[PDB]
């Protein structure tokens, strides 16, 4: 039914990026956005290829810029879109400016910066080198912004996502109890050995000493 | 940044693989491993979870002669650290 | 408006549900019910009541129920209602005990049923005798529409996160636990290990 | 009702009271402990929570002489067992 297959896609790059968004009320700011790259498949066809791109705000849990792109219509995105790459190391390329936007200060020579455009129903995530009055789009994509099914789906995922870590780490907590139990008894048993070999000691040394 | 310090390979099975990394310093909620042919899409990669406090994991399923991928992924909250990888041949 | 930020949670267990859709045939699926006892941020006097009917399984599924205490004096009349806006969650959380530990075997066999009719939902909870069926309360919910089912899945979310690192602090608080009891069992075994050295060399005298 | 069956008052000091419940056969992530004088008409009685390792909680800065009904709820994930409640006067 649903297009793209989430349950067995493969998550690249999770890791909150510094981004510039602009908007129409030209309340220009620099907010730190989570970006989520995932390669996955289509539940239709296990052939369909998808690399989907998800820009959120741990901040607000209401903002969602989606990205979904095949590998059939990556060729229209090859060409007119950005540096040269195959479907397979778009991902890795992405990720590698993505880095260099998260450790870019002002005094790098490259310094590498992504920005975010909203405007009404579209929005254009690029990133972009930026010294010397240079601006050179190295990647330039489109994103849209999130209707209340496309985030819902996405809380709803997330929260299946905490669930499931919470209780692998609920199943931890009670093995190190276990643990811990057993190594106090372990303890118990040595202070006890201890204890008893020093009064055997002090026998011994009270007997040499008449 | 290489979330796992190193990672080894230590089993020598035709059909699985038995991977061993390094206890990373920083909080891991849990890792993931994923295992694929080399050169294919990692978009069918099948991931697989294990616990932040083990440092071990098997795979299953893998056709013998096949290049496969083994990715190490640690994961913080509202966060993933940057993966380390190897590839092995059966 | 509710404000969940002081509000008392006094019933949240899946309960067992039978609905019925125009759209889907019958069938009966296990429903979680959260009652929930709290005050306005308006004012802080002003009492309200919330219930919610969720799915573990279909985490969009979401029917809520919020009264005040004027129109739970209006529901007392609608429904023949003979105790306080206070133990009405009581009788409520009872009623749905009951439809829990229902049985075939069981002479009241209280059962629980909600109707969904596009836009409209009632959940009635009913004594069934023979055939005759009287329904203890009916009560009219309001399916949710993607914009509250997605604030109430951020709601949930920050629960179980919140939650969740409260377990984290508990489980590195076990771990140090853990360390602290393996350093001092190094510690006990080194000291017998060298007072048993000393007890042999003293056997050298 | 009462997934715990076990809620008991155990030290008692003018001012304080010591609190132990049982409920270790089921899966715990945290306990919600209100305490308050009057019984029913709550609109100000002092909650505060627990993790599920515990089973004993301490409450302080109690009035002394007073009636104060407490009570115990456990909660799991995806659901909340049953509360248990007493009435001390301390």
């Amino acid at each position: 039914q649903t297009g793209f297959d989430l349950s067995t896609a493969t998550t690249l790059f999770w890791r909150p990026v510094p981004v510039h968004v602009k908007q129409q009320d030209r309340e220009d700011v620099l907010e730190e956005l989570t970006f989520r790259i995932l390669t996955g498949v289509a539940k239709q066809n296990h052939n369909l290829r998808i690399l989907r791109i998800h820009i959120s705000s741990d901040s607000d849990l209401f903002f969602l810029h989606t990205l979904e792109v095949s590998e059939e219509d990556f060729q229209s995105l090859k060409n007119d879109q950005g540096i040269l790459v195959d479907f397979a190391s778009f991902p890795g390329k992405i990720i590698s400016l993505l880095e260099k936007c998260i450790l870019a200060q002002p005094g790098d020579s490259p310094r590498f910066q992504a920005v975010l455009t909203i405007r009404g129903g579209e929005s254009v995530f690029k990133i972009v080198e930026i010294n010397d009055e240079k601006q050179l789009p190295h990647i330039t994509l489109a994103f849209r912004p999130g209707n209340d099914s496309v985030v819902k789906q996405f809380l709803a995922f997330r929260l299946s996502e905490v669930k499931g870590t919470c209780h692998d780490l609920s199943d931890d907590l009670s093995r190190t109890r276990d643990d811990r139990d057993s190594m106090v008894a372990q303890l118990a048993q040595c202070r006890q050995q201890l204890a008893q070999l020093r009064e055997q000691y002090d026998k011994h040394l009270l007997e040499v000493q008449a | 940044s290489s979330v796992p310090t190193k990672l080894e390979v230590v089993a020598a099975t035709p059909t699985s693989l038995l991977i061993s990394w390094d206890a990373p310093a920083v909080t891991v909620v849990h890792y993931v491993i994923t295992y694929g042919e080399t050169g294919g899409y990692s978009g069918s990669f099948q991931k697989f979870k294990v616990p932040g406090s083990k440092s071990t994991a098997t795979i299953s399923g893998l056709k013998p002669g096949v290049d496969y991928t083994i990715t190490v992924y640690a994961y913080d909250w509202d966060s993933m650290y940057s993966p380390i990888s190897i590839n092995y041949r059966t």
